[PDB]
Order: C-alpha cells, then structure tokens, then sequence
C-alpha cells in the first residue's frame, strides 16, 4: 500500500473564528492499547 | 519534502486515493496519530519517512526524529482545531475544551465531530503552537464525538 | 516497537 503525505496548508490561528461545541466533563478510562472508553 | 505545515495522509492502491489522516511537519519531523498509519513508513514526494518514536497508548507516532511538539493546553483558554477533512481545505474551529477525567489526571477534550480521515489534525493555542492532535476519543450517548487533546512529550 |  502506497501511504504518502501531501501538504495542506500553513498552521495559523484564525482571528475572530467561529466558536462552537460544548465543554463536556467526562469520566474515561485509557487502556494499554490507547483506547479511551467512558466509565459506566 | 519536510517543509513545515499541516499535511494530509493518503493511501492509494491501483485506483483512487483515500485520506486516512493528517499530521504536522515541524523541525523536520512528521507527527501524526498512530491509528492513522499503524506505525508504517510514509512517502513524501520521492522520499521515504521512517518511523522514529511512537506510543500506541498515547496513539502517537513521529517520523524522521523524536517528537517535537512541546506546547501544552493551559487548562483554561479556548483553542482552535485546524481541521483538514477529506476533500475540504483546512478550516479553523474555535472551542472551549471540556475534560476527560482519568485516574491519572485530567486531559483537555474537544467536542468537535469530523470524518475519520480528519484524524491527526492539529489543535492550536492562540500563538498558533500545536498543543495536541485531534482524533482519539469517545462517542457519547447521543452519538456525538469528543476527542482528547493528545500531546506527546518532547524529550 | 509498541524503535525502543
């Protein structure tokens, strides 16, 4: 499989940006494989 | 071939290409999430980028050298996801992170939902420094997504 | 390697 990269732009903060999304407070666990799962 | 910036990570076989992720070139090192590349080598033009550092538990991998991204979320301020979705130009989305509370401490987390191939897009502080990569997280009850702000250690 |  050919896995390759291609440039997609500069890394810059945008002034006066659209603000969205909430700020959830979640209890999670992280396993040794890197999986995050909600603690039920 | 290693000019600073954000990059798409693509795969191609015999037919068209698929965007599997995104990453950051900084200081000659390419930074992405492990699940994007599974830790395999990358092509950049006519060059080959070899895996150097990585950690499946952090879901991170660097190419050509050790992890270079050292900036940390300040635990207070709004951040921007520089989302690079498949088939769309980079766009900045500002948000106030929430928190993944774990037994080992808190991790900032962003409630922003993008296609799987947006994995590895950088999350920025107001100085434009990369404070982590987007795309390892959880799906909450209503089906929406929350990503950790995943950052590595600069040794 | 989970190179080291």
């Amino acid at each position: 499989v050919d896995m390759y990269i291609e440039r997609a732009g500069d890394i810059t903060w945008e002034k006066d940006a659209e603000v969205t999304g909430n700020s959830p407070r979640l209890d999670v666990a992280l396993d040794e494989s890197g999986d995050f799962s909600l603690v039920e | 071939e290693t000019t600073d910036g954000v990059y798409r990570v693509m795969t191609r076989r015999l037919l068209g290409s698929t965007q599997v992720g995104v990453g950051v070139m900084q200081e000659g090192v390419f930074h992405t999430m492990w699940h994007v590349t599974k830790g395999a080598a990358l092509r950049s033009g006519e060059g080959r980028l070899d895996p150097y550092w990585g950690d499946v538990k952090q879901d991170l991998v660097s190419y050509c050298g050790p992890w270079k991204l050292d900036a940390a979320w300040d635990g207070l301020s709004e951040v921007q996801l520089l989302a690079v979705p498949p088939g769309e130009r980079a766009k900045n989305i500002q948000t106030l992170p929430g928190i993944f509370k774990t037994k080992d401490g808190d991790i900032g987390a962003v409630a922003l939902d993008y296609p799987a191939g947006t994995s590895g897009s950088p999350i920025l502080d107001k100085c434009g420094r990369v404070i982590g990569l987007y795309g390892n997280g959880v799906v909450i009850k209503n089906g929406s997504y929350v990503s950790a702000i995943t950052q590595g250690k600069r040794e | 390697k989970g190179k080291w």
